[PDB]
C-alpha cells in the first residue's frame, strides 16, 4: 500500500544544483572571421541595373 | 555529479587506465560502479 | 476529485529532516467503500444549497 | 537448479567455479536502472561509515540514473559476462 | 589567478559572461520565496561533521 503511489514530496536538490553548473557553460556569442552576407543581388539580364 | 553517458565513459576509462599504469590489473566484468547496489566483503545489499 | 499537493504539510530541509504535519494520521488514511459514499453526500449538499 | 545441475555435471569443480562470477554479478545489477525505484529509508550520522542506522517505511522514487546505463561501460560489462557463460557452456557441450 | 599570469597577458582580450558582484535583491524578489532560499542555503554551504 506504500508502494503504489509514486513519491514526489522530496525534490532532488543535488540534481538542481548540478544543472545550474551545466547552464554556466552555455556560449551565446560566436567568434567568426567574416560576417554573414546581408545583401544579395539578382541579375535581371541587364548590364546596367541589378 | 553529471548524468551523461558521453562523459561517464571518460571517467570510467580513466579509472581503468590509472590502475593499469599502477602495474596492477582490474577486470571490467567484476568491478562495479552502480548507485543502488553495495557489496563489501561478501555482504550484499540492494536498495537499502 | 483532486487531493491537495502533498508538500503542503511537510517540508524537507537537509537530508531526511522533515517538518511533520499535525494531522499526519488523518491525512495518511484510506476511505472505505461506505465512507466514500458519504463524501458524495456532502458535495451533493454543497452544489444544491437549500 | 535443474538446468544448472546438468550444466555443472560433467566437470563440477571447474564449471561451478567459472559460473560463480556471472551469477553474483547478475543479482548485483538486477534492480538498478529501472524507472521507479523502491528503497527502504534510513538515516544515520553524517559520515558515510556510520553504523548507527535506524530504519523507516518504504517509498518509491524516480530514478535519477535512468539514462546513464546506455553507455559504453554497462553495455560492455553485460556483453563480457555473457561470454563467460558462453565459454563455460560450450566447454560442457564438448565434454559431455 | 593562473589564467591572468602567463606571458601572453599583455595581448589578450578577456571575454567574461557573468559579473561576480551579484546584486542580491533579484534573489529575494521572488514572491513568497523564503523556504527556497533555505533549502538552497543548506545544500550549498552546510558542512558535514562528526
Amino acid at each position: 500500500t506504500a508502494t503504489r503511489e509514486v513519491d514526489f514530496t522530496v525534490p532532488d536538490v543535488q540534481k538542481i544544483l548540478d544543472d545550474i553548473k551545466a547552464l554556466a557553460a552555455e556560449q551565446v556569442y560566436k567568434i567568426v572571421k567574416v560576417p554573414s552576407i546581408s545583401f544579395r543581388h539578382i541579375v535581371m539580364q541587364s548590364r546596367d541595373r541589378v | 555529479h553529471t548524468t551523461d553517458t558521453k562523459v561517464f565513459d571518460k571517467v570510467a576509462a580513466s579509472i581503468f587506465d590509472t590502475v593499469a599504469k599502477c602495474g596492477h590489473e582490474a577486470s571490467p566484468s567484476k568491478t562495479m560502479m552502480t548507485p543502488y547496489s553495495v557489496e563489501k566483503t561478501q555482504t550484499h545489499a540492494k536498495q537499502g | 476529485y483532486i487531493a491537495p499537493n502533498p508538500r503542503i504539510s511537510s517540508i524537507t530541509l537537509t537530508q531526511r529532516i522533515t517538518t511533520t504535519g499535525p494531522f499526519a494520521i488523518l491525512t495518511g488514511s484510506t476511505p472505505t467503500a461506505q465512507q466514500l459514499n458519504d463524501v458524495r453526500k456532502i458535495y451533493l449538499a454543497l452544489m444544491f444549497p437549500g | 537448479l535443474r538446468e544448472f545441475f546438468i550444466l555443472c555435471l560433467p566437470h563440477p569443480k571447474k564449471i561451478n567455479n567459472v559460473l560463480r562470477a556471472p551469477y553474483s554479478w547478475f543479482v548485483k545489477m538486477w534492480g538498478v536502472g529501472a524507472d521507479p525505484i523502491v528503497v527502504l529509508q534510513s538515516t544515520a550520522g553524517d559520515d558515510r561509515n556510520s553504523k548507527d542506522v535506524f530504519y523507516d517505511k518504504f517509498r518509491t522514487e524516480p530514478n535519477r540514473y535512468k539514462a546513464l546505463f546506455r553507455s559504453s561501460f554497462y553495455n560492455e560489462s553485460r556483453r563480457m559476462n555473457e561470454e563467460k557463460i558462453l565459454e563455460a557452456v560450450k566447454y560442457s557441450q564438448k565434454l559431455g | 589567478q593562473e589564467v591572468l599570469t602567463d606571458f601572453r597577458r599583455q595581448d589578450t582580450i578577456w571575454v567574461l559572461a557573468l559579473q561576480l558582484p551579484v546584486n542580491p535583491q533579484v534573489v529575494w524578489d521572488v514572491p513568497r520565496s523564503s523556504i527556497a532560499n533555505l533549502i538552497m542555503n543548506i545544500a550549498t554551504c552546510l558542512p558535514t561533521g562528526e
